[PDB]
RNA sequence: UAAGUCGACAAGAAGAUGGGCUUGGAAGCAGCCAUAAUUUAAAGAUCUCGUAACAGAGCACUUGUUAAAUCUUAAAAGCAU
């Protein structure tokens, strides 16, 4: 069978690393050939920003793999201006019925779903439906919407 | 094999099977199960 | 207190339990055959979930690049690949064609104040519909002189319908060279512009679908049939180029 | 019985005979019930059984057919038969024609299988004897049924062959019972592709 | 039905043909993953003016090719066929395997 | 001026290419009308509703006809042919065919409520 | 329940999205909080396994094939085991 591994990485950090190293490097495809490959499709994207990444291992350990948009719960905290949390990265709430963390714009909401309809298996559905994903979200991470 | 008095199913894979009833006894009734051998019972001694 | 004759408005005696999907998706189909006038017949062959988004991305964006000059409304997203089922789809064709609500007689309906209301139950749904496709589908070789007996050979095994809202030749052909391509009557989209068409799930998703037929006005069109009406232009010019003459 | 209801299609070669009610008597028996004889002859040989009076067969041999059918569906007797009945005559007509396979794996260390012939224990002249060793002190050594034959392609394969399935079936359960698979490590005989799920360690 | 065994399948019917019907099930029953196993397939649809006799053609991987016609054997008689000569291969396999 | 970013509100955190800025708000009027109702999807003190709410519903009931209190049975239970005609028009084949996707959502609904009510029935 | 019941078999069982929190690690499946949506033939921020954590195999659910013309499922009661 061909094996596919999820993982989420920096922009340009491409190396042996836990994020890297154990994810594909215990199963025999080259890694070292995967971070220079890397750094070529991720060359335009601001150093740190995380990079979720869909690769796939065929038969005889012949790696592909497509460059997958930023995740929404990324973007959503980034864009409500949360308050960074332990380790430098901004945190949800650990309470979505009660704590609010941040409240962002409708129109905010509607530039955030642009950016992720760029993917293709993602740029048949309509827009008008996409919004709406994303508000489906922040009520699961504690952000109110404001009109 | 654990002998009750109230024989039940704990999957999907148990059934019940009246067994070594011939012209001689009337049996007994028992909950085979191919995948795990632990829910074996049977209803009755002899 | 209601009383136990009293029957919900919305709501007359149907042939069969209407909770149940089968008959609610039955009365589902039913309208769809009478809203939709252009229908193509298609095949499914274990189609998986991407490979099923892949397919429908394609007519989304293809479908988009039709011109409106009439100023009709914007067709652009009524148009949807549903997958059907046959089972209960081969009997809304027996409906539509061997029941008439006109050969149903009024009767008294009692509301939940008591009162003797005079009602007319024509639903498809209803036991007289059921006892005319019955009545009607005995004759064999009769049935198949109409539209729905040369259809009956195509409801088999998986069926993908293809829905428009109107006759309009012009989404036809932004469909018929996605899903079917016949070159070059309707040549597929090129690589340099449509690099989402050449991918490796679409790719193996359109090999899977095979057009079987087509059902237009409620008449039977085949495969080499449909290429004629796509081949046309648009239908307004069709009936000028008639008074030029 | 949705079994008994379907046709049994009788391929080229095939010959159903039809016997007629007969009562053979039994002193220790008040009442036999008749039977009817059905032989199935054909290219690798000839079986016979003998069915109940209450099962009709409605031989066509225009259209090589034949359709069971009971007197009266609300006996319970009458309507396990059929279904029997049915099983059985479809595994002759297959039987008789292409012949039923049976393959046992033996797996395990030192495991091993040959025919050969043991005229002193010879049940009937040239019958074949399937010699394992299985890790047991002394050779264990079996006469195959006469109407069977037994063959080893390798020394942890054996292929039995024979027109009954009933009887090839039941001398590889009796192979079998000399090492049944153990769940640690998967030895022991495995008849027709049987397996067994082993354990973590 | 086992597909393992099928190397490629051609199909020719006609839509229309009540006949064609079995063959047309024939293509369902095969697994998503067959054309990226490396089996060719290919499917020729015949006009509803003029309908031809519906060809069905099967090959294994022993170089075995088979034809059978749609019209007197239904469905459940092809799949009959396809089921006995791919069964031989299984187990020709484990006779000749380790 | 019905949103609370004016033309000009600049969307923090929105841009992860380095060689670009953050998106910047766009006029109202220019954003499409569908945002604006896409949030139609949102949703002692005992004593005091007794003495005022239970009082209150029964007035504007007016329990005297059996019309106010009929069944009202929901659509994913129904059997009236929904609005199709044949040879109906375009503005009739748009409209039968958003009934038949407002019938998708009552029976999508259904099937919520009981494949978490059979898993609530497993995990006792 | 021929609008194919029941059973079996074939395929599917998606996407936003590794929900947020917690944790060395928690990705449906240790635990806590939330669980209006979206798109579909259908698909629970998840019912039983599996993984250190992913992966993976099943279920709910969806389509198709086979096939019953007194033959589906459940309950209650009577007499038995
Ligand atoms: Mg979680
Ligand atoms: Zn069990």
């Amino acid at each position: 069978v061909e094996q596919v591994v999820k993982l989420i990485v920096g922009a340009g950090q491409a190396s042996p690393s836990p994020p890297v190293g154990p994810a594909l490097g215990s199963k025999g495809i080259k890694s070292m050939d995967f971070c220079k490959e890397f750094n070529a499709r991720t060359a335009h994207i601001n150093t740190g920003t995380p990079m979720p990444v869909r690769v796939t291992v065929r038969p005889d350990r012949s790696f592909h793999f497509d460059v997958r948009t930023p995740h929404t719960s990324w973007l959503l905290l980034n864009a409500a201006e949360a308050p960074i949390g332990k380790g430098g990265k901004r945190k949800g709430a650990s309470n979505p019925g009660k704590e609010v963390v941040g409240t962002v714009s409708l129109k905010h909401v509607y530039e955030i779903a642009k950016i992720k309809q760029s993917e293709l298996r993602l740029s048949g559905l309509p827009l008008e439906g996409l919004c709406r994903a994303v508000i489906y979200q922040a009520r699961s991470i504690g952000i109110n919407v404001i009109p | 094999m654990k002998v009750h008095s109230a024989i039940k199913k704990r999957c999907e894979h148990c059934k019940v099977v009246r067994r070594k009833a011939n012209k001689r006894q009337n049996g007994y009734l028992y909950i085979i199960c191919p995948a795990n051998p632990r829910h074996k019972q049977r209803q009755g001694y002899r | 207190r209601l009383p136990d004759d009293y029957v919900p408005p919305t709501q007359p005696p149907s042939a069969r339990p209407v909770d149940t999907r089968k008959s609610q998706l039955l009365r589902t189909y039913t309208s769809m055959l009478r809203s939709t006038p252009l229908m193509l017949i298609f095949q499914h062959n274990n189609l998986t979930a991407i490979e099923w988004a892949a397919i429908r991305r394609e007519l989304s964006l293809a479908l988009s690049n039709v011109p409106v000059p009439e100023g009709a409304p914007d067709i652009t997203s009524k148009i949807h690949l549903q997958v059907v089922r046959t089972r209960i789809f081969d009997v809304a064709l027996k409906t539509v064609e061997f029941f008439d609500p006109s050969t149903v007689e009024p009767t008294t309906a009692t509301t939940a104040t008591g009162t003797k209301v005079p009602a007319t139950y024509n639903h498809d749904l209803s036991k007289h519909a059921w006892k005319a496709v019955k009545e009607a589908t005995k004759n064999t070789e009769a049935v198949e002189k109409t539209v729905y007996g040369q259809l009956a050979p195509l409801l088999v095994g998986p069926v993908a319908i293809l829905t428009l809202p109107s006759v309009s030749p012009a989404h036809l052909g932004a469909a018929l060279s996605v899903l079917a391509p016949s070159p070059p009557a309707f040549p597929a989209p090129s690589r340099k512009k449509n690099p989402g068409y050449y991918d490796l799930t679409c790719q193996s998703g359109l090999q899977k679908l095979l057009l079987v037929g087509g059902r237009i006005e409620g008449k039977a069109f085949d495969y080499d049939g449909i290429k004629w009406v796509g081949g046309i232009e648009n239908g307004i010019e069709g009936l000028r180029a008639q008074l030029v003459h | 019985s949705k079994l008994g209801r379907t046709p049994l299609s009788i391929p080229p070669g095939v010959e159903i005979t039809i016997g007629e009610p007969f009562v053979k008597r039994d002193m220790t028996q008040w009442k036999q019930q008749p039977k009817r004889k059905i032989t199935v002859q054909g290219p690798l040989g000839q079986l016979e059984m003998d069915i109940p009076d209450f099962i009709k067969i409605d031989h066509d041999a225009e259209a090589r057919r034949a359709t069971l059918s009971v007197a009266n569906r609300d006996e319970k007797e009458q309507r396990e038969m059929w279904g029997t009945t049915w099983a059985y005559l479809n595994r002759f007509i297959m039987g008789v024609s292409e012949g039923h396979t049976a393959v046992l794996r033996l797996v395990g260390i030192g495991y091993r299988a040959t025919i050969d012939t043991r005229p002193e224990k010879e049940e009937y002249p040239g019958q074949q004897f399937v010699c394992l060793k299985l890790g047991f002190s002394h050779p264990v050594e079996m006469g195959v049924p006469k109407g069977m034959k037994a063959s080893t392609p390798q020394p942890t394969r054996i292929l039995l062959e024979g027109i009954n399935r009933e009887q090839v079936m039941t001398f590889a359960a009796d192979i079998r019972r000399w090492r049944v698979p153990e769940p640690y490590k998967g030895k022991g005989i495995f008849v027709n592709g049987e397996t067994i799920k082993l354990k973590q360690k | 039905m086992l597909t393992r065994f099928i190397t490629d399948v051609s199909t020719r019917f006609n839509p229309f043909s009540a006949k064609a019907k079995a063959a047309r099930l024939f293509l369902s029953f095969l697994p998503p993953n067959a054309r990226s196993n490396g089996m060719n397939i290919t499917t020729q649809l015949l006009p509803r003016n003029s309908t031809e006799t519906p060809l069905l053609y099967v090959k294994f991987k022993d170089g075995k090719e088979m034809n059978l016609d749609v019209e007197n054997m239904g469905i459940k008689s092809i799949v009959e066929e396809v089921d006995r000569h791919s069964r031989i291969l299984q187990k020709q396999a484990d006779l000749n395997d380790g | 001026a019905i949103s609370s970013c004016p033309a000009g509100t600049k969307l923090n955190g929105l841009n992860y290419f380095k060689n670009k800025a953050d998106p910047v708000a766009l006029p109202d009027e220019e954003y499409p009308e569908w945002l604006w109702r896409c949030l139609e999807v949102q949703k002692k003190q005992r004593r005091l509703a007794m003495k005022r709410a239970r009082a209150q519903e029964a007035k504007i009931l007016a329990s005297g006809d059996l019309e106010a209190l009929a069944p009202k049975i929901p659509l994913q239970k129904q059997s009236v042919n929904l609005p199709g005609a044949v040879n109906g028009g375009v503005q009739d084949a748009v409209l039968a065919d958003e009934k038949r996707e407002e019938l998708r959502k009552a029976m999508r609904k259904e099937r919520k409520a009981k494949i978490k009510e059979s898993n609530y029935l497993k995990a006792m």
